[PDB]
C-alpha cells in the first residue's frame, strides 16, 4: 500500500502510417507544488522503443533502472544483440506488464500509468498501455491521466479507427499531439509548458525531441471578461 | 599421505594439492590471452575446430560482464561460465546500490573472493579455469588474470592454457619494445599474431580466432567483439608473421 508523492501528469500518444508518436511534459509535481521542472518522463529503450511513464516519479526511476538492466542482460551471450535478438517493444511491454501485475497482486504497486510506444522488427506499430493495477489495453490513440479525458477526444478526431492509421502522416499526427499538449496546459493544473516528444518511425528510426514549448496560445479574449455576472467595470 | 584426496586440506608442505590439480585442467585447455593497451584492453582466444561440423563464429567463448568488462578463460568451459554468471550478479548488485558501474579492481576481487571461497571447504571443488578479464573504468584501463587458488594480479599482458609459455614469451617482447604504450588497434593485431604463434603448441587440429576489446576511444569504453573487416585485417596480419 503506497501513496504517490512526486508525480508526473499526462502521457499522450498515437499511431500514424509509418510509426508512433509519444509525448509527456517535463514536470515533477509535489501535490499542488510544481516542484521539479527538468524531469524526463520519456525513456528510450534501444533505437526502436520509447516508454512513457506518468504517476509516481520514484517508481518511474525504479522502472528506468529495470529497463536499463534489461538492455544489459539481453546483451549477455548474445552475438545478435544489435540485430535479430535485439529488444522489441512487445518484449519490453510484456516484461513491464508482468511486473506491474505481480506488484499489484502483492498489494504493493508501482504507482504508474505506462505507455510503451515503438516499432517492431517487421515494421508494425506497437502502442500499448499498462498501469498500477496491471490493466493492459491497446488503441490507435492512448493517453494517461487528464490526457485520457482531453487528448484522446482530439487525437481520435484524426485516427478514429484502425483504417485511419495509413491515412495519417507524421506531420498531421505530430500537429495533433502538439495541439493536445497545449489544451492540457490550458486545463490541467498539474501540467507545464515545457515538454518532450518522441517519434519512432520504421524508416527514419527514433527521433527524440527535447525542450519543446507550448505556443500559439489564445489569451487575448481574457481582457474583455469582467466580473462574474452583473459587474460592468 | 592421502592429502590430495580432499579439497581445502593442507599437505605437510603447506599446499592444497586439489587446487594444483585444478591447474592441470587449466594447462590442458586451449590458449587465451589478454593485452593491456593505451586506453583499454584486448582479449583473444584459441578455438580448436574439432570438426568441420562446428558452425563458424557461433560458439562464442569470450563473455561480457555488465557493459564495460570482458572475460575470457581456459580450462573447464562450464566452470568459466559459472564464474561469469556470478560476476554478473556481483556487478549488478554493485550498480544497484552505488549507481556507478563496478570498477575493474573491485570486480576483480569479487571473482577472487568467490574462487578463493571454493578452496575453503571439502564439499566444493576448486574452479578448473584461469580467467583473463578486464575493462575500462573511471581510473582508466585494467587487465587481470585469476587462477583456481583465487590468486589474481594486475597485468600488462596475460596468457593461460596449453600455449601459455609461447604466448608469455611473445607478450614479454611487446612490453620491452613498447614502453610508452601500445595502441588499441595495434593490440588487436598483436593479439591475433600471439594466438597464431601459441597455436604451434596445439597444431593437430586447426583453429578459429576470436577477439574482443574495450577502448576509451575506439569502443567508447564499452566491451565489443572484433568482427568483419577489423577481424580479417588482424587475421591477415597474423598469417603474414608466421610465414
Amino acid at each position: 500500500t503506497q501513496q504517490p508523492i512526486v508525480t508526473g501528469t499526462s502521457v499522450i500518444s498515437m499511431k500514424y502510417d509509418n510509426g508512433v508518436i509519444i509525448a509527456a511534459d517535463n514536470l515533477g509535481s509535489y501535490g499542488s507544488l510544481l516542484r521539479f521542472n527538468g524531469v524526463e518522463r520519456l525513456i528510450p529503450v534501444g533505437d526502436n522503443t520509447v516508454v512513457g511513464i506518468s504517476g509516481d516519479i520514484s517508481d518511474m526511476q525504479h522502472i528506468e533502472r529495470l529497463l536499463k538492466d534489461l538492455v544489459t542482460e539481453n546483451a549477455y551471450d548474445n552475438p545478435l544483440a544489435d540485430a535479430e535478438e535485439a529488444l522489441e517493444p512487445s518484449y519490453i511491454f510484456e516484461y513491464l506488464a508482468t511486473v506491474m501485475y505481480q506488484r499489484r497482486s502483492k498489494m504493493n504497486p508501482l504507482w504508474n500509468a505506462i505507455i510503451v510506444a515503438g516499432v517492431q522488427s517487421n515494421g508494425d506499430q506497437f502502442l500499448r498501455y499498462v498501469n498500477l493495477l496491471g490493466v493492459t489495453y491497446s488503441s490507435p490513440t492512448l493517453a494517461t491521466g487528464f490526457g485520457a479525458h482531453m487528448a484522446n477526444p482530439l487525437l481520435r478526431k484524426v485516427v478514429d479507427r484502425e483504417s485511419d492509421i495509413p491515412k495519417t502522416t507524421v506531420q498531421v499526427a505530430e500537429e495533433a499531439i502538439v495541439n493536445a499538449m497545449r489544451v492540457l496546459y490550458y486545463r490541467d493544473a498539474r501540467s507545464s509548458r515545457n515538454f518532450s516528444l518522441a517519434i519512432i518511425d520504421k524508416n527514419t528510426g527514433l527521433t527524440f525531441k527535447k525542450n519543446l514549448q507550448v505556443e500559439n496560445m489564445k489569451w487575448d479574449f481574457a481582457k474583455d471578461i469582467k466580473g462574474y455576472g452583473t459587474q460592468k467595470i | 599421505t592421502g592429502y590430495d584426496l580432499s579439497n581445502s586440506v593442507f599437505s605437510p608442505d603447506g599446499r592444497n594439492f586439489q587446487v594444483e590439480y585444478a591447474v592441470k585442467a587449466v594447462e590442458n585447455g586451449t590458449t587465451s590471452i589478454g593485452i593491456k593497451c593505451n586506453d583499454g584492453v584486448v582479449f583473444a582466444v584459441e578455438k580448436l575446430i574439432t570438426s568441420k561440423l562446428l558452425v563458424p563464429q557461433k560458439n562464442v567463448k569470450i563473455q561480457v560482464v555488465d557493459r564495460h568488462i570482458g572475460c575470457v578463460y581456459s580450462g573447464l568451459i562450464p566452470d568459466g561460465r559459472h564464474l561469469v554468471n556470478r560476476g554478473r550478479e556481483e556487478a549488478a548488485s554493485f550498480k544497484k546500490l552505488y549507481k556507478t558501474p563496478i570498477p575493474i579492481p573491485a570486480f576483480a576481487d569479487r571473482l577472487g573472493q568467490y574462487v578463493q571461497a571454493h578452496t575453503l571447504y571439502n564439499s566444493v571443488r576448486p574452479f578448473g579455469v584461469s580467467t583473463i578479464f578486464g575493462g575500462v573504468d573511471k581510473n582508466g584501463a585494467h587487465l587481470y588474470m585469476l587462477e583456481p587458488s583465487g590468486s589474481y594480479w594486475g597485468y600488462k599482458g596475460a596468457a593461460t592454457g596449453k600455449g601459455r609459455q609461447s604466448a608469455k614469451a611473445e607478450l614479454e617482447k611487446l612490453v620491452d619494445h613498447h614502453p610508452e604504450g601500445l595502441s588499441a588497434r595495434e593490440a588487436v593485431k598483436q593479439a591475433a599474431k600471439i594466438i597464431y604463434l601459441a597455436h604451434e603448441d596445439n597444431k593437430e587440429k586447426d583453429f578459429e580466432l576470436e577477439i574482443s576489446w574495450c577502448s576509451l576511444s575506439e569502443t567508447n569504453g564499452l566491451h565489443k567483439f572484433v568482427k568483419g573487416d577489423l577481424l580479417q585485417e588482424a587475421i591477415d596480419f597474423a598469417q603474414k608473421e608466421i610465414n
